[PDB]
């Protein structure tokens, strides 16, 4: 990890 | 026309562009991630990404995930398909592909975090919120977070995923 795990975001695809 | 194929992060001008432009797929689909993060993971030498090419060049889709090979079950990263392209089938087309995959690269359960809509969506993929995959496996390779739903999808060795 500097920067690392290997994941998302998506809050609510309404938008 | 449609290939799903690895990209491999290895260092020429081809691959290299193809990379970008699903990091920049990525950015503008997850608007909530930090752009600079998405960079980190995407070209880590941990990280893979199949992509959806439309012909032998340009790209329109992906999944970004990280395989933890002894412990056989990978991350997915980030999963889009850019926005001209999008509701075309090309999504779940991706998934049962990366599920395809990993069967054949002896994964056993794949694990991503999700949120809001997210996690319906995973849910249409095959993901739980319950887990069959015991705790101590992910813990101290995958982030325990407690603002996010973690959700597994079990890959069974002889079904027929994909297609
Ligand atoms: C999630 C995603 C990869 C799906 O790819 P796709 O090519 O559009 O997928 P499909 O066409 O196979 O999706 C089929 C269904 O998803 C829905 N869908 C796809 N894109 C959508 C959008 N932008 N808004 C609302 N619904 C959408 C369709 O309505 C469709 O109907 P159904 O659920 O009854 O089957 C795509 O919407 C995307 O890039 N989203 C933003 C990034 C994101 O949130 N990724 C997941 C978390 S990192």
């Amino acid at each position: 990890a500097r920067k690392s795990t290997g994941g998302k975001a998506p809050r609510k695809q309404l938008a | 026309l449609l290939d799903f194929d690895i990209l491999t992060n290895d260092g020429t001008h081809r691959n290299m562009k193809l990379l970008i432009d699903l990091k920049n797929i990525f950015s503008r689909q997850l608007p909530k991630m930090p752009k600079e993060y998405i960079v980190k993971l995407v070209f880590d030498r941990h990280h893979e990404s199949m992509v959806i090419l439309k012909n032998k060049q340009k790209v329109i889709g992906g999944i970004c995930f990280r395989q933890y090979k002894p412990q056989r079950f990978a991350e997915v990263a980030f999963l889009a398909v850019t926005a001209n392209e999008q509701v075309r089938g090309y999504g779940t087309r991706l998934m049962n592909k990366f599920k395809d995959h990993m069967q054949k690269q002896n994964i056993e359960y794949l694990l991503t975090y999700a949120d809001n809509f997210a996690i319906g969506y995973f849910k249409k993929q095959g993901f739980t919120k319950e887990h069959r995959m015991p705790q101590e496996k992910w813990k101290g390779y995958i982030k325990d977070y407690d603002g996010g739903t973690l959700m597994e999808c079990y890959i069974h060795p002889y079904v027929d995923y994909g297609r």
